[PDB]
RNA sequence: UCUGGUGACUAUAGCAAGGAGGUCACACCUGUUCCCAUGCCGAACACAGAAGUUAAGGUCUUUAGCGACGAUGGUAGCCAACUUACGUUCCGCUAGAGUAGAACGUUGCCAGGC
RNA sequence: CUGGGGCGGUCGCCUCCUAAAAGGUAACGGAGGCGCUCAAAGGUUCCCUAGAAUGGUUGGAAAUCAUUCAUAGAGUGUAA
RNA sequence: UUAUUGGAGGUAGAGCACUGUUUGGACGAGGCCGAAUUCAGACAAACUCCGAAUGCCAAUUAAUU
């Protein structure tokens, strides 16, 4: 159980940080999240 | 000996479940629906207060006519829409009973929603 | 030697001893009884004590039966130690008795025979008895 | 009709709650004297306090 | 040398009312804080996250049956 | 099979019935078939003399003031301490 | 008016028996082409039928054998006093739980055809 | 800190009993836990509901069951 | 502070409907006797189908203060 830092694209914001299991999970996560500044629900990526 | 079970009984229960966040109040009536294995019965009622202020059913004389045992329905739905044009087809809380969204029932929802009844 | 095979815990709260009998007032197994007057707490020492001066005057000639059991343990310090350190160990079980409660009960022998061992057995028990018969009326 | 209530014992070594039901009939020190109409609010006050107060019709 | 293990003990959580029967009540205001459904909300009456109930509509407290053997709560406009 | 009672007056203080059971009295109760909840009295020493002929149950004549009715005992409170009963309960059989 | 449909009241509204139906309507039954289904079986769900059948569910009767609801009268405890202290005692207040007797086979609202 | 000190043992948070039917309440009083886990153990829609004893693996007298009772007796990531 | 009314809550009692403890009857389960379902009767700070008196919160008009 590790931290985690959802990147964005456009924003290069980190307003969104989560948690996972990389023994679980070894796999970079990829959700859609919404930055304001753009304000549209955009595909935010771990670093 | 394995023994059969009530289809009338369980209904009863799911749609008592469904009807614990769910209920008409003047401006927005509850449209409760009865089908049996003959006809379909539908009427507007008021939770609120306890009234029905409408009735439509497949059994009515202006209704019953060798159909294809489905088409029933839409004109009930149909009948009951002009009914409720009259007086209060606004907003409406559409109530399945106990039985599925699929089937019969679909017809007579739609049925109204082709109507005008914003629902 | 009569004790619980097991108990959720084994430090309690010491029994009130006040007020009556709640129940067990009546004779319902033999024909005469020992009922209690006063209020006391009863050992399994002592309750085994008078259950054997009971049946050696008896010869094994009749039934004996116990309406009380000790349900609950007391604990005690030994060696007389500085007060404040937790509970100690567990000593030995008891069983508080209220007065019109009956403690023992006989059946199959002589009225004066039964007489004569329950004032044997009353002698070993630190409350005061008295001897009472099936009531019916 | 009228009531007479006297404050016969004293409220030293009273409950509160008495010395506060004592100070409401209107009593003050010792032998004193306090006509009141009867009803069942006032008698309810006398009856919490019966064996400090000495009534008599009047 | 006697030895304890049996000094560990958490804090009181104030549980219980905290608004009276016909009492008039302000929207938001806490009426029951509980661990589970003690009470079910009634009238104007939504559930918190920690089982909370609070009111509304601003009016006077009722505190009903719900059932046969529930109890219920509800809040009423009605000055 | 005889027996006679007094009606008892209403609201009985404690220390009424404590001073009725220091005597020759025990409260009891009259109730069943053609007649009210009625409440009276019988003597301790009259009642267990009339009660070794019909036994435990046995159908008696009570006189409930100014009349006679066939009742039975259906409860009675007794107290173990000093053998002595506190309340008889009267059914009538009728 | 009737049976239905949908509500309100704490099972006095429940379960058990012993009955009579009824076919207005319900149910039951007949399938699997049709939308739609089983962690598979068209058992259920769904659709089409609906020939036969009250046998079952079932509506109306009867019974308190259960279950629930429980008058009164007593007293267990207790509030406030007084006494001696309280494994109390006595005088006022409120009076339980268990149990007796008993009551109970539900009352109501609204829409329709009837 | 401490029924003198020392020795030992404890030091933060969570649940119950003591606690005297609101809430609060002490002791080196009596019992247990936590220093996380989960990409589904989340969100929404929809549909479901133990123990006894008889075609016997000489049998653990409870295979993954037929349908009675289940009337919830279960089940809940974790202590109450 | 009384009077009047409404409400929240599981203590004293009592009870065995659940959890544990227990006594006498009663339990079969193997080519010879031992794991039981009922009947009756007991116990509980960490048992409850029940349940007071007090106290507590409030509301209203009255009455004293």
């Amino acid at each position: 159980r590790v931290n985690v830092t959802l990147a964005c694209t456009e924003c290069g914001d980190r307003n969104y940080i989560t948690t996972k299991n990389k023994r679980n999970n070894p796999e970079r996560i990829e959700m859609k999240k919404y930055c304001p500044r753009l304000n549209k629900y955009t595909l935010h990526r771990e670093t | 000996m394995i023994s059969k079970i009530d289809k009338n009984k369980v209904r009863l229960k799911r749609h008592a479940r469904v009807r614990t966040n769910l209920s008409g109040t003047a401006e927005k009536p509850r449209l409760n629906v009865y089908r049996s294995n003959k006809h379909i019965y539908a009427q507007i009622i008021d939770d609120n207060k306890g009234v029905t202020l409408a009735q439509a059913s497949s059994k009515d004389s202006d209704i019953a006519t060798t159909a294809t045992k489905v088409e029933l329905a839409t004109k009930v739905g149909e009948a009951i829409a002009k009914k409720a044009a009259d007086k209060g087809i606004k907003e409406i809380v559409f109530d399945r009973g106990g039985y599925l969204y699929h089937g019969r029932v679909k017809a007579l929802a739609e049925a109204a929603r082709e109507s005008g009844l914003e629902f | 030697m009569l004790l619980p095979k097991r108990v959720k815990y084994r430090r309690q709260h010491r029994p009130k001893t006040t007020g009556r009998s709640k129940g067990g007032n009546y004779v319902t197994f033999g024909e005469f009884g020992l009922q209690a007057t006063t209020t006391s707490w009863i050992t399994s020492r002592q309750i085994e004590s008078a259950r054997i001066a009971m049946t050696r005057y008896m010869k094994r000639g009749g039934k004996v039966w116990i309406k009380i059991f000790p349900h609950t343990p007391y604990t005690k310090k030994p060696l007389e130690v500085r007060m404040g350190a937790g509970k100690g160990a567990v000593e030995g079980w008891i069983a508080v008795v209220k007065p019109g409660r009956i403690l023992f009960e006989v059946a199959g022998v002589s009225e004066e025979v039964a007489r004569e061992a329950l004032r044997l057995a009353s002698h070993k028990l630190p409350v005061k008895t008295k001897f009472v018969k099936r009531e019916e009326l | 009709a009228k009531l007479q209530i006297t404050l016969t014992r004293s409220v030293i070594g009273r409950p509160e709650t008495q010395r506060k039901t004592v100070e409401a009939l209107g009593l003050k020190k010792t032998n004193s004297s306090v006509v009141v109409e009867d009803n069942p609010a006032i008698r309810g006050q006398i009856n919490k306090v019966k064996h400090l107060v000495t009534v008599e019709e009047k | 040398v006697s030895s304890t293990k049996n000094g560990r003990d958490s804090e009181s959580k104030r549980l219980g009312a905290k608004r009276a029967d016909g009492q008039f009540v302000t929207g938001g205001s806490i009426l029951y804080r509980q661990r589970g459904t003690k009470i079910y909300p009634g009238e104007n009456v939504g559930r918190g996250g920690d089982d909370t109930l609070f009111a509304k509509i601003d009016g006077v407290v009722k505190f009903e049956r719900k059932g046969r053997d529930k109890k219920q709560v509800s809040v009423y406009a009605v000055a | 099979a005889s027996l006679k009672s007094i009606i008892r007056q209403g609201k009985q203080t404690r220390s009424d019935l404590k001073q009725l059971r220091k005597s020759g009295k025990v409260p009891a109760v009259v109730y069943g078939y053609g007649t009210k909840n009625v409440s009276v009295k019988v003597d301790e020493v009259e009642f267990i003399k009339v009660i070794r002929e019909v036994g435990r149950n046995g159908v008696i004549e009570l006189g409930v003031g100014s009349k006679t009715i066939k009742v039975m005992v259906a409860d009675y409170q007794f107290d173990p301490l000093k053998n002595q009963i506190t309340h008889i309960d009267f059914l009538a059989i009728n």
